[PDB]
């Protein structure tokens, strides 16, 4: 079966039915029916929806074919992750609205890599954020892990 | 069925207690299971008081390393009365005295200085030789790898020899020999070298079953491979966890006589004494190391025990140790 | 722009040290680093065969104080000179008699 | 018998036992040989071991369940004029044996005047020395501060739960009966791991018993109350009970209302009391006649590993010499702060009393392990080995303050030793009925 998603846009999206089940959300969606018409999409890009589509696709695919390995898919995993940061953004909130667990955990070890060992200078720099801890905060809280520090 | 046969009953169930409990304390990755080999350990504590001849003391020579060394001497004989605290340090009597450093074995992972086993061997050594004798207490890989042991070592002799109620009345030096057994070998070997160029002069060595090993496996170890209470995987174990991370058993400590260790030849060495069990894994090994030095142009006498394995000279039960005995009393008496 | 859930999400994965050190860099995050179920997962990271419950255990450490207060104060120290060491129950038993001992000692008549 | 040459390198293995020995140990190998890596693991985590010593018994259970006098001197380096300091405090206590009160008087002064330039332990030691040679010529917080600033009641008290403890798996009713409940620093630890158990936190009752307020006060009102808060803040049952009396010859079994013995278990603790009782004739056996007839299933004791109630004055001065100069040399690392002082203080208040008081004032009078074990002996007691479990849990204790360094546990003949390298400072052991 094919289904047809509309983005926010306009774009259109032929999809394999079996890879919308991957959805739990949009499986819900179907088992209570009014989506045979067409399932719409009120906050979501199509290029991003365009991306996590080819994601969940690959996957299946590659999930079937052993069915019927991993070296392959973790190779394809950090080849899919050469991207900037903006676009890593507009990814973990499509990945929250559409509920996809698989992606949303590789987006969230990515992020978490890159935020692995830094301190408190150095992740402001990398998101570019306002500390609004006052002096007396600040030096309650860097108290409290002074231990980290050393 | 072939160790039952070489040794008595009681050395064989103490060597076979102790290699099943060092099997049980092994692991893997690399990691020492430290609180449970302290548990097993049997240990003593120093007695002031006269035993057949002998009391003992503790010094704790170093603070920032908590470098310990145990102390013996025989008993006083102008002393009726025990010796107290102040009389502990008096100066010996007697033209020459000498004072026999020694370090014990455990493939630097096992024992320590006031263990038992080796405090019978230090006093026993102070009643047949007649002198006194300073055991340290270095640091155990792997929680302390190389090269902590030979600097404790290094402590220790220059400890010893600044020391002035040990000393010599013909000279007014001290008569120092530094001996050692299994690891302790290896140890005193390295701080004799060391000491070789730095101006502390040594009388001689007594390496007991000395440990040393290269990469190229020698002929005596896949014959004797598991069979007189010696394997070579544990062989393999102690020397990576004793080496740093990333080094082969070519490296200078594991093998002096390599390409890369300095030669002998046109260096100041002094005598040593080379005890070579004949059914120890590491034959092939601990012979080689003699002719390093026969050719180094060092003096040296080989004594090749036949019929002797590993720990003959913790129970006097045997032939071997009355021997080794009398040999090191005619080489430190000399 | 980042909301709530989602800064949880994310430093679900991190480290100990790393999350003590992203503590200390803005409001929201501060404000995420004390849910104690992140800190209740760095605790039990390593802590095979206990042999009582999880949710009994958890009761029990939330009564005494919490988890950040028992990973800061003896399972650090005890932890510095070899990291890479699998807690057992041992360590368990001790941390937590320290954590109690000293609720105790803080405690008011 | 026992051999020779394995009891002196210490092991007990009986001469009609040496091939059975042998066999089992080549059956264990074997059976080692043919296991993997998780046999190796299982026995190094899982297991426990008691008293290793007896290679009999040991090998046996691994087998099982793997197939279902003496005097220590340890001399300082730091000693520049040290044998003028320690030469004169002999010869004030020769003098005062002696019945010389002039010379004593005249040694003393000189002593400080000595004191007055020497640096480390050594002065302290030498001040309070002189100090109490001054009182006995002329008659002829301090707690909760060194437990903060030492280990030895930490490592007591948690080698006694884990004794208890180890006594009381598999029961249901538990009470405990204290001789010295002071501060009640021990019980919250003993208390979790008995909630924290498999099977349910059974009921626990406690009865302390302490000396007689010298404020008119109530102090074990104060520990009861906080100890049934934190209980119910923890979830198990407990039932409080404090005591007021003098020395423990006047305790009784009545004076206790004790249950049933087919229907709970009664544990005993002491840490650092039981040597109080030696000053009075027919104390200690009464005391220890009193507890065979209360019948428990464990007496936990820990005590100092010291000979000081001999007879000779002399004898006495110089080992207790000799073993604060030690202890006080065991402090000297720590930064200046509070507790060390007040610590410091508590000790020299110590050594005064027992160069100073005589008589059944004197109330530290402390023993080794051989006489304690022979006094147990005479009644009808057997000693508890200890585990490899409790060895463990004390050395994480002392590797969590400066590294774990200086102070070592040691474990001989089933009690555990915690002393300054290889001087055994405090010793705890466990006891049950015969
Ligand atoms: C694992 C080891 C290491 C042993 C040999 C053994 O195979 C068995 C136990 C060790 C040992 C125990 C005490 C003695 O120091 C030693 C020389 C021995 O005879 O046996 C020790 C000897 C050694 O340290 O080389």
């Amino acid at each position: 079966k094919k289904i047809v998603l509309k983005s926010s846009d306009g774009e259109s999206f032929e999809v394999e039915e079996a890879v919308a089940l991957e959805s739990q959300t949009i499986a819900h969606m179907v088992e209570d029916d009014c989506v045979d018409n067409g399932v719409p999409l009120p906050n979501v890009t199509s290029k991003i929806l365009a991306k996590v589509i080819e994601y969940c696709k690959r996957h299946v695919e590659a999930a079937a074919s052993k069915a019927e390995s991993d070296d392959d898919l973790k190779a394809w995993d950090a080849d899919f992750m050469k991207i900037d940061q903006a676009t890593l953004f507009e990814l973990i909130l499509a990945a929250n609205y559409l509920n996809i667990k698989n992606l949303l955990d590789l987006t969230c070890q990515t992020v978490a890599d890159m935020i692995k060992g830094k301190t408190p200078e150095e992740i402001r720099t990398t998101f570019n954020i306002k500390n609004d801890f006052t002096p007396e905060e600040e030096e309650e809280v860097r108290r409290e892990n002074q231990w980290a520090f050393e | 069925i072939e160790s039952r046969t070489v040794v008595p009953l009681n050395t064989w169930v103490l060597i076979s207690n102790f290699k099943v409990a060092y099997n049980i304390l092994r692991r893997p990755d690399g990691t020492f299971n430290r609180h449970l080999a302290e548990y097993l350990d049997r240990k003593v504590t120093a007695n002031a008081n006269p035993v057949d001849g002998v009391f003992s003391f503790d010094v704790l020579i170093d603070r920032r390393i908590n470098l310990l060394s145990r102390v013996y001497r025989p008993a006083y004989a102008d002393q009726e009365q025990p010796p107290s605290i102040l009389d502990l340090e008096k100066p010996v009597d007697g033209d020459i005295v000498p004072v026999i450093l020694f370090f014990h074995g455990g493939s630097f992972a096992h024992s320590s200085a006031n263990s038992a086993i080796y405090d019978t061997l230090c006093r026993r050594l102070v009643g047949l030789c007649k002198c006194v004798v300073v055991s340290v207490n270095y640091r155990r890989a792997p929680e302390n790898p190389y090269p902590c042991a030979y600097d404790d070592g290094w402590i220790a002799l220059n400890w010893v020899n600044s020391r002035s109620w040990l000393k010599s009345k013909k000279d007014s030096k001290v008569h120092i020999f530094l001996a050692g057994d299994s690891s302790g070998g290896n140890i005193a070997h390295n701080v004799a070298l060391r000491a070789g160029e730095s101006g502390i002069d040594v009388l001689g060595n007594i390496l007991l079953n000395p440990m040393f090993g290269g990469n190229e496996r020698t002929e005596s170890e896949k014959s004797l491979d598991g069979k007189y209470f010696v394997t070579v995987r544990d062989r393999d174990w102690y020397w990576k966890a004793f080496l740093p991370e990333g080094e082969d058993r070519e490296h200078p400590a594991c093998n002096p006589f390599s390409p890369r260790g300095k030669s002998l030849e046109g260096v100041s060495f002094p005598k040593s004494l080379v005890v070579v069990a004949g059914l120890d894994l590491i034959r092939d090994w601990q012979l080689a190391y003699a002719e390093g030095l026969k050719k180094a142009g060092q003096e040296v006498k080989l004594m090749h025990l036949e019929k002797a394995t590993v720990g003959f000279y913790l129970l006097p039960n045997n032939n071997h140790f009355h021997n080794v005995m009398d040999e090191i009393s005619a080489f430190v008496n000399a | 722009n980042l909301d709530e859930n989602l800064v949880y999400e994310v430093l679900k994965h991190v480290d100990a040290k790393t999350l003590a050190m992203s503590s200390c860099v803005s409001k929201i995050w501060h404000k995420t680093a004390q849910d104690e179920r992140l800190w209740e997962l760095i605790c039990t990271r390593h802590w095979t065969n206990i042999g009582c419950g999880q949710n009994q255990l958890r009761s029990v450490v939330l009564a005494l104080g919490g988890f950040r207060r028992l990973h800061s104060l003896y399972l650090w120290p005890l932890s510095k000179p070899n990291p890479r060491a699998r807690f057992g129950k041992d360590e368990l038993k001790l941390t937590l008699s320290l954590l109690s001992i000293r609720y105790y000692k803080k405690m008011s008549f | 018998m026992d051999d020779e040459l394995l009891a002196v390198l210490g092991y007990k293995v009986r001469s009609s036992e040496m091939a059975e020995v042998a066999l089992k140990l080549e059956q264990l190998e074997t059976m080692m040989s043919n296991v993997q890596e998780d046999g190796l693991s299982h026995l190094a985590t899982d297991t426990v071991h008691y008293n290793p010593s007896e290679l009999y018994s040991w090998l046996d259970n691994m087998l099982s369940e793997l197939n279902p006098s003496t005097r220590s001197v340890i001399l300082v380096d730091s000693q520049e004029n040290g044998v003028r300091l320690v030469h004169a405090l002999m010869a004030c206590a020769e003098a005062i044996q002696q019945n010389n009160l002039t010379l004593a008087e005249a040694l003393v002064k000189q002593i400080g005047c000595l004191a007055v330039s020497q640096a480390g332990a050594m002065r302290k030691v030498a001040t309070y020395f002189a100090e109490a040679l001054a009182r006995r010529i002329y008659r002829l917080t301090l707690q909760m501060h060194f437990y903060e600033t030492c280990p030895y009641l930490k490592f007591a008290h948690f080698t006694a739960n884990q004794a208890i403890l180890e006594a009381f798996e598999g029961k249901k009713r538990v009470h405990v009966i204290d001789f010295s409940m002071n501060q009640g620093l021990q019980w919250p630890a003993l208390m979790q791991a008995l909630a924290l158990r498999e099977g349910g936190p059974p009921t626990f009752r406690l009865t302390g018993i302490g000396p007689p307020a010298p404020d008119n006060s109530d102090h074990l009102h104060e520990v009861g109350c906080k100890l049934a808060q934190l209980a119910e803040a923890i979830h198990v049952e407990f039932e409080y009970r404090g005591f007021v009396a003098n020395s423990l010859a006047d305790l009784d079994a009545s004076m206790l209302e004790l249950r049933p013995s087919d229907t709970e278990a009664v544990a005993v603790n002491s840490v650092f009391e039981l040597h109080k009782l030696l000053g009075r004739p027919g104390g200690i056996e009464k005391v220890l006649g009193v507890v065979k007839q209360i019948k428990p299933v464990i007496f936990t004791v820990v005590e100092q590993e010291s000979n000081h109630n001999g007879p000779v004055f002399l004898d006495r001065f110089t080992e207790s010499l000799h073993y604060y100069s030690t202890l006080f040399d065991s402090l000297e690392g720590v930064p200046n702060s509070q507790d060390k002082v007040m610590s410091e203080v508590y000790l020299g208040k110590q050594i005064c009393n027992l160069v100073a008081c005589e008589g059944p004032d004197r109330v530290e009078r402390h023993e080794t392990l051989s006489q304690w074990g022979n006094r147990f002996g005479s009644s009808g007691l057997a000693p508890a080995h200890l585990g490899s479990n409790a060895f463990k849990q004390a050395s994480m204790l002392l590797s969590v303050f400066n590294s774990g360094q200086g102070y070592r546990v040691e474990e001989s003949n089933g009690c555990l030793m915690l002393g300054w390298h290889t001087r055994p400072l405090i010793t705890t052991s466990a006891w049950k009925l015969s």
